[PDB]
């Protein structure tokens, strides 16, 4: 089997992509945000707080003749800026861009926090890291990946992230045509559950190549690429005016400012990110002081290659018995 | 905002 979903993004700045999802029997389509660096796959629904829910679709499992409560089983999880969701799980049918799986952990939250309510356009998460991760207590659950495998095709997905355009997630299969060039495959640590990869190096704009490990998670749940200091410091450097901004939280710059590129190695090949990907808009509304799209890693304790890096490139979630990780130019 | 998905 295969699958394929077109992936929107959630506003004009590309903050988050949402894939619809169909669960339950009749289906109920949700807008899940697909997060490479979390294995839960939890929804807004009907026993979510009243006050916390503005906006959002939400799960009904009692509408749905193949829901069935997952006895005594709970969740509860918090990511990276400290948000988090909590709540029960049911069993159900979840399907995918076509790909179907029966039995699937959907995790209904009661609880989620502020940041969550705040944003309409996120029904949940659909977690791809791997299974190790998964919140549920007392007995862990798979993700929708690790219980489509089996059935699919090729044991692999593909991220195709756009740049303020919509992309495609593929589950099962390669699309060729998608991608240009070769794509470039190296080794992945699953050792503390992500697809944890390491870089070969960066080049700044037109710069020399320094070559260089740098050890990170592709996330695709994260909107910015983080990166050590070292590495920030110089990009930054290559922009008049920018500077790191203690109040606003980062490296910002004047919105007059032409930014440069970024490339970062996967082996001996090279991914460009275009300088526009690094332009993250005014800090507020109305401000020439615009927010950089690489940041440093420095306060996390991890490097993320998030949605700025990933959406330059073809990216292969491939889940084999040594699961490694494809990098393409597009 | 910006998202950050788990530690």
């Amino acid at each position: 089997s295969t699958g394929s979903a077109t992936t929107t993004p959630i506003d004009s700045l590309d903050d988050a992509y949402i894939t619809p999802v169909q669960i339950g029997t009749p289906a109920q389509t949700l807008n899940l945000d697909f997060d490479t660096g979390s294995s839960d796959l939890w929804v807004f629904s009907s026993e979510t707080t009243a006050s916390e829910v503005d906006g959002q679709t939400i799960y009904t499992p009692s509408k749905s003749t193949t829901a069935k409560l997952l006895s005594g089983a709970t969740w509860s999880i918090s990511y990276g800026d400290g948000s988090s969701s909590s709540g029960d799980v049911y069993t159900d049918t979840v399907s995918v861009g076509g790909l179907t799986v029966t039995g699937q952990a959907v995790e209904s939250a009661k609880k989620v926090s502020s940041s969550f309510t705040e944003d309409s356009t996120i029904d949940g998460l659909l977690g791809l890291a791997f299974s190790t991760l998964n919140t549920v207590s007392p007995t862990q659950q798979k993700t929708f990946f690790d219980n489509a495998k089996a059935s699919l095709d090729s044991p692999v997905f593909t991220a195709d992230l756009g740049y303020h355009a919509p992309g495609t997630y593929n589950f099962g299969f390669i699309d060729t045509t998608a991608y240009t060039g070769s794509i470039t495959y190296t080794a992945v640590s699953t050792k503390q559950g992500f697809w944890e990869w390491t870089s070969t190096g960066y080049a700044v704009g037109s710069g020399t190549f320094k070559s260089t490990s740098i050890d990170g998670i592709a996330d695709t749940g994260t909107t910015l690429l983080y990166l050590p200091a070292t590495v920030v410091s110089a990009y930054w450097a290559q922009v008049s005016g920018a500077k790191s901004s203690s109040s606003v939280g980062g490296y910002v710059f004047p919105c007059s400012a032409t930014l440069p590129s970024f490339t970062f190695g996967v082996g001996s090949a090279r991914i460009v990110i275009p300088g526009d990907y690094i332009d993250f808009g005014p800090i507020s509304t109305g401000s020439s002081s615009c927010f950089g799209g690489i940041q440093s890693s420095a306060g996390i304790g991890i490097n993320i290659f998030g949605d700025v890096a990933l959406k330059a490139a073809f990216v292969v979630f491939n889940g084999a018995t040594t699961p490694t990780l494809g990098f393409a130019s597009k | 905002s910006l998202f950050h998905x788990t530690p």
